[PDB]
């Protein structure tokens, strides 16, 4: 019924997603549902203060969508399983994406800050576990699925945000519904 | 630090025969344990293996039965397959790795180089050409 | 400073009708132009270009006739095709670009966006979809 | 006949080599002898002092080879060109070789001093300039052939260190001879 435009977990190598401040968001390996070895990415500046870390996928192409949907599964760390316990250490994240009809996103262009990154919405965590658990406890990983306005260009790229949380970014995938809902 | 990455592979010579290899990481460092593909030409022949963590009994007995923790499946001749470790006290991710401080952990494949050998659960390559990693964290 | 890139392509928008698209690098600055691959979604085709770096003279009258710095041959829709820009004053590069701070440099491509369009002299998508450049360097 | 390993002159983007202190080499358009855009590395820090910049290659099939072939295409800047006339401008670089049965050069393993890495030679410029010529002075243009000796893991790196110069690496050509003579 839909058609995805990139399913992170196929990988098998890094991504390439772009990390903003680099003491931020890297790239770990990971499993999946049935222990297959996946590309992930994590922070968990719980310690440090004034968080802002971004998180940039490729250039992801549009291949004639007018609605994208993006289907997100992540885990998040109970601040209290952490040896230490300051203050803050949220549990939500902010999902952003840029337009352009040309890769010629560079390091620095698309400005790190919502403002040329146009707002998705902002993801809760309603599970957040404190022990790890290969293989079980499926209802502990999050899964929040969204959809952006009609977008035109030729493609786009999305941008995860963290502002002091202990989480981790386990699956992505964009795509589209090829039939009218 | 990053820490130079593992070519699991059987000419990694590395893998010093008889011991294997040990590498003494610390927590706060990541680790890429890599299966090379074959290339179009220079690689002879992609090498199969289902390289699995898993204790110092099994290690050294080069078994994966009963328990054992899953890491790579390389039977992809097109693509590099890796893992890439963090060892960090405490995981963020449910479904992830979790290493303590001064304990000692194995990475073993029973594989014997081959598809058809793939999931063998008994020596070769382990026992064979001495494939096992001893990491020493703390 | 590493600037945006600038895709060299008839989507790229940022070239508006009138005077093209304007920079002002500075000195030390990096810019990439970029002839993109080729989208095998929508009716999208590669689109041959052959971009030089001309005299204002030359950017106003569209023409590329005499006197010429050739910058970008886009005729690989197999792949990507750039020139990185360096505004330096002192180029370690002998046949390199020297850019002298407070001067303006023009860019434009008489192509037409296709072959048999590819090497023709005058007007183009120059005039045609106001693809240009100015760079003020200061 | 020969069999080139690696060109450069045939990339038409970034060639994605590893510039140890990105404060020296980086990677810049320029021309060929016919005009023909080209990948090319510089560096030029003849205002600061302790420089010992490196620029290393990506990994290169030895392919059967047994002595490989190393042709470079350089110029230099004949410093009392250059307005902020220092007094060093050393008209010298080193060409260095790692070899590697794969890849597994991070930004920090392949070190970056001559003991890891086996000097090839010293190469030194027989010409420098003080006017950018395009397409002329054909003759300013430096061209040193090295080679070292047997080569026999699956692959091998190059790596050109600078150490006070102004120069431009233009090309550079990996190769061996099929059969011996």
């Amino acid at each position: 019924a839909e058609e995805t435009l990139m399913d992170s977990t196929t990988a098998t190598a890094e991504l390439g997603w772009m990390v903003h401040p680099p003491s931020g968001w890297e790239e770990v390996s990971g499993y999946d549902e049935n222990m297959n070895t996946i590309r992930t990415y994590q922070v968990c500046n719980v310690f440090e203060s004034s968080q802002n870390n971004w998180l940039r996928t490729k250039f992801i192409r549009r291949r004639g969508a007018h609605r994208i949907h993006v289907e997100m599964k992540f885990s998040v760390r109970d601040c209290s399983s952490i040896p230490s316990v300051p203050g803050s250490c949220k549990e939500t994240f902010n999902l952003y994406y840029y337009e352009a009809d040309f890769d010629l996103a560079t390091k620095t262009f698309p400005n790190w800050m919502e403002n040329p990154w146009v707002k998705v919405d902002t993801i809760a965590a309603d599970e957040s576990f404190s022990q790890v658990d290969l293989g079980g406890r499926v209802m502990k990983i999050n899964t929040e699925v969204r959809s952006f306005g009609p977008v035109s260009r030729n493609g786009f790229y999305l941008a995860f945000q963290d502002y002091g949380g202990c989480m981790s970014l386990i699956a992505v995938r964009v795509f589209y519904r090829k039939c009218p809902r | 630090i990053v820490l130079e990455p593992i070519y699991w592979n059987s000419s990694n010579s590395k893998f010093l025969p008889g011991g294997g290899l040990v590498l003494y990481p610390q927590i706060g460092d990541k680790l890429d344990i890599i299966c090379p593909k074959v290339d179009s030409k220079t690689v002879g022949q992609y090498e199969y293996y289902k390289v699995y963590m898993v204790d110092k009994d099994q290690a050294d007995r080069c078994t994966i039965k009963k328990e054992n923790t899953p890491l790579l499946n390389c039977a992809r001749p097109d693509q590099d397959v890796k893992f890439t470790i963090k060892f960090q006290e405490f995981s963020p991710n449910l479904w992830g790795l979790e290493f303590q401080k001064n304990k000692d952990y194995y990475i073993i494949s029973t594989s014997n180089g081959s598809l058809e050998g793939l999931d063998n659960q008994e020596g070769g390559v382990c026992q064979t050409r001495a494939m096992k990693i001893l990491m020493k964290v703390g």
